[PDB]
RNA sequence: CCCGCCCCUUGCCUCUCGGCGCCGGCCCGAAGCGUUUACUUUGAAAAAAU
RNA sequence: GAAACUGCGAAUGGCUCAUUAAAUCAGUUAUGGUUCCUUUGGUCGCCUACUUGGAUAACUGUGGUAAUUCUAGAGCUAAUACAUGCCGACGGCGCUGACUCCCUUUGUGUGGGAUGCGUGCAUUUAUCAGAUCAAAACCAACCCGGUCGGCGGCUUUGGUGACUCUAGAUAACCUCGGGCCGAUCGCAGCCCUCCGUGGCGGCGACGACCCAUUCGAACGUCUGCCCUAUCAACUUUCGAUGGUAGUCGCCGUGCCUACCAUGGUGACCACGGGUGACGGGGAAUCAGGGUUCGAUUCCGGAGAGGGAGCCUGAGAAACGGCUACCACAUCCAAGGAAGGCAGCAGGCGCGCAAAUUACCCACUC
């Protein structure tokens, strides 16, 4: 038999469930800035290299 | 480092209860030692020796 | 019961050894699935940490493909052809790892005329024309030409499969234990496996 | 005995280094599993009665545990048994103490109350890096956190700064020459001294020298060494001593010196 | 009885990637090792009680 | 709040030293060859839902046997026992292409497109990717800087010494009747185009899936052992050693089977026999070197009268669990029933030889 502190278990059931789905997407959208942000180091990498050619040629 | 801190600590004991002088404090005056310097330590010949007594004898009852 | 200890049995030298301690809980064998062709019958055995382990017997279905172009489907099994493990097997048609097998070859013509448009080697022209050339044609038109183009000038399809596959049969080879998985499948044979096995078979038997 | 895990823990074969005596009974209370290995815990009990004598008894323990003032690391532990370990916080709020399990010098865990400031972190080793499913980085610390999403730039052997209530790594060290390093297994314990070297082999171990700033070289294996703060520079507040370690010798002179044993 | 010198001196190079230099150019630590063992010397590594 | 269902434990401890000579065990290493109750940390949205289905115990009442912690028949009623199954949020992704639209007849350059099917993780199979070394010259089709003959500039998850690793992509498979995605319970609050509903929030408790961790477990590496030659050759289809495939098992493996090969070990002591031999940490004596002992408080192993088989469970070949034989021995109305002190005491027997049928969970766990 369903009383008032039935009901608000089974409120409580799907409030958590979305706020886990809601917490999955904050973390991964951080990550993904800081993933972009560094790939700045990439850049970097092929920049040295073709800097470090040009380098050694200059005379 | 085992010669040297135990030396020191072996030789200390000698002298804290005074069967050996700090005068001498070497490995070597450890032999020198012998029976009658620990019986004088005692308690019963310190009884005699610095307290009221008639005999040794005595001085252990 | 039947064991699975290292503790029977010689050494190196000839030597023997004896027995310490009773048979563990950790040891263990139960006899073999010897599974067969027929409808699934299945029983499942709950072993060591939990888990379970579905033994099958009377398979009649596995999932095998034909990985050069990319199509798996579900067809039935028919019956063992050469078994390399044991010859007796295949004389009281018992299915195991490893078995040669005849399939219905049917879902892959169905594929192939789908895709490519164009039939497979038949018997007679007149035997497509009730039903099978009413989607083997069909109202695109619309790609009669811009998709079938590049079916008309790549596959070939082998020789060894087409002869058999007029028969409604094709050799495919079981990979998976069945008495452990509880599933048949397998891939279907090619090139110069499929030139192997039908010498061995015609070296037996016809 | 044999046909299952055993409970039972005596007193003669107890982790030396909890100093227990052997006048009172056979058992000894055994670490309850947890994240730390069981070598390298000290059990809640012996820190609450057998250290800084709260309670006399073992069920004077489990009536301070029942009310709920003791925390480890920002949450409500309860055991009499509970396995805490190497970089961890206590947290008693009824008295407004903060504790920090750290090695001394003479390599057992020592009390070394400290800022509630400083306690609101701990420092954390890296030991494996794991892709899970749809291409998600993770930690996996000596601590046993999994934290999702790190930055990749992190190693094994580095170190990070965890905030308790969060995850979250505030800082980290990449481990490199030039660090201060604690050691933290090994016949070597909490020790203090700059990395100073490497050394690499093709599996089967491998080796990290390590030099302080008295002048003494020693080494110890890669997976005792861990990470404090940049070069001679803590991030940590360290119990005295400061991993030095001196030999008896000296150790003697320093007593007799001040001679004070009492005060 | 730690650097070097007569020919040798921790035998060589080759170099290239990530630091130190000095004024593009040049120098020297880390990388393969000295035919193999034993032996000897140092580290690491080891349950407690006794 | 007795009882009873349900959950958890009884696989720890305690005791003995019979078997046991490369076995056990000790030091050292390996799971990239594997399993793991539990803890800790993550993982937790492709004519019923205001909550689904029907029985069992205690209980009530009636009984049977010489006799048991036996059990029958009848009448009730529960669930975190037992068995079912919807809601929510799918505004996505891929493949067919009824078609349709624009410009160069076409081709091609184009833009959209209904109708369908597929579309989380776990499972099994197949396939694909898992890329970065050292530079240019012209001809054919081509982006951008930029032109009505081509010049300069691009394409790439993570990790180990090493993985057929991890993650990714594609095509399917599905354990059904035997993967997951909550019909569970206790503390204490709110807000309502508003009158107890519609909305939503805190603090817990419980359960479950996978990964990691802890406690381990199991196999495997190298080295180490008391006496005997009046024990010198042994081992093989009743597998001995190896190869190939399979079966089985938690996994590796002649562990097992089929087929095939003809090896393996030894005077550096094999093989066989003996042991008043459980192994080690140790103990007694001793100048140096040794010799003898170790049933017995720690650690490891083996076993509960002798044998064999097996249920339950994460974990047992369990014996204060079960089933049978053999050896013992008890009760009985002679029809049947019941048992295992190398657990603490105690008794008999054996012997040269060994204690109280005591008190108590206060300490230690």
């Amino acid at each position: 038999l369903v009383t008032p502190r039935v009901l608000q278990h089974k409120r409580r059931r799907i409030a958590l469930k979305k706020q886990r789905t809601k917490k999955n997407k904050e973390e991964a959208a951080e990550y993904a800035k800081l993933l972009a942000k560094r790939m700045k180091e990439a850049k970097e990498k092929r920049q040295e290299q073709i800097a470090k050619r040009r380098r050694l040629s200059s005379l | 480092p085992r010669r040297l801190f135990e030396g020191n600590a072996l030789l200390r004991r000698l002298v804290r209860i005074g069967v050996l002088d700090e005068g001498k404090m070497k490995l070597d005056y450890i032999l020198g030692l012998k029976i009658e310097d620990f019986l004088e330590r005692r308690l019963q010949t310190q009884v005699f020796k610095l307290g009221l007594a008639k005999s040794i004898h005595h001085a252990r009852v | 019961g039947i064991s699975r200890d290292n503790w029977h049995k010689r050494r190196k030298t000839g030597g023997k050894r004896k027995p310490y301690h009773k048979k563990r809980k950790y040891e263990l064998g139960r006899p073999a699935a010897n599974t067969k062709i027929g409808p699934r019958r299945i029983h499942t055995v709950g072993v060591r940490g939990g888990n379970k382990k579905y033994r099958a017997l009377r398979l009649d279905v596995g999932n095998f493909s034909w990985g050069s172009e990319c199509c798996t489907r579900k067809t039935r099994i028919i019956d063992v052809v050469y078994n390399a493990s044991n010859n007796e097997l295949v004389r009281t048609k018992t299915l195991v790892k490893n078995c040669i097998v005849l399939i219905d070859s049917t879902p892959y013509r169905q594929w192939y005329e789908s895709h490519y448009a164009l039939p497979l080697g038949r018997k007679k022209g007149a035997k497509l024309t009730p039903e099978e050339e009413e989607i083997l044609n069909k109202k695109r038109s619309k790609k009669i030409q811009k998709k079938y183009d590049e079916r008309k000038k790549n596959a070939k399809i082998s020789s060894l499969l087409e002869e058999q596959f007029q028969q409604g049969k094709l050799l495919a080879c079981i990979a998976s234990r069945p008495g452990q998985c509880g599933r048949a499948d397998g891939y279907v044979l090619e090139g110069k496996e499929l030139e192997f096995y039908l010498r061995k078979i015609k070296a037996r038997k016809g | 005995m044999a046909r299952g895990p055993k409970k039972h823990l005596k007193r003669v074969a107890a982790p030396k280094h909890w100093m227990l005596d052997k006048l009172t009974s056979v058992f000894a209370p055994r670490p309850s599993t947890g994240p730390h290995k069981l070598r390298e815990c000290l059990p809640l009990i012996i820190f609450l009665r057998n250290k800084l004598k709260y309670a006399l008894t073992g069920d004077e323990v489990k009536k301070i545990c029942m009310q709920r003032f003791i925390k480890i690391d920002g949450k409500v532990r309860a055991d009499i048994t509970y396995p805490a370990g190497f970089m961890d916080v206590i947290s008693i709020d009824k008295t407004g103490e903060n504790f920090r399990l750290i090695y001394d010098t003479k390599g057992r865990f020592a009390v070394h109350r400290i800022t509630p400031e400083e306690a609101k972190y701990k420092l954390c080793k890296v030991r494996k890096i794991f892709v899970g499913t749809k291409g998600i980085p993770h930690l996996v610390t000596h601590d046993a956190r999994t934290i999702r999403y790190p930055d990749p730039l992190i190693k094994m052997n580095d170190t990070i700064q965890i905030d308790l209530e969060t995850g979250k790594i505030t800082d980290f060290i990449k481990f490199d020459t030039g660090n201060l390093c604690m050691v933290t297994g090994g016949a070597n314990l909490g020790r203090i001294g700059v990395i100073t070297n490497r050394e690499r082999h093709p599996g089967s171990f491998d080796v990290v020298h390590v030099k302080d700033a008295n002048g003494n070289s020693f080494a110890t294996r890669l997976s005792n060494i861990f990470v404090i703060g940049k070069g001679n520079k803590p991030w940590i507040s360290l119990p005295r001593g400061k991993g030095i370690r001196l030999t008896i010798a000296e150790e003697r002179d320093k007593r007799l010196a001040a001679k004070q044993s009492s005060g």
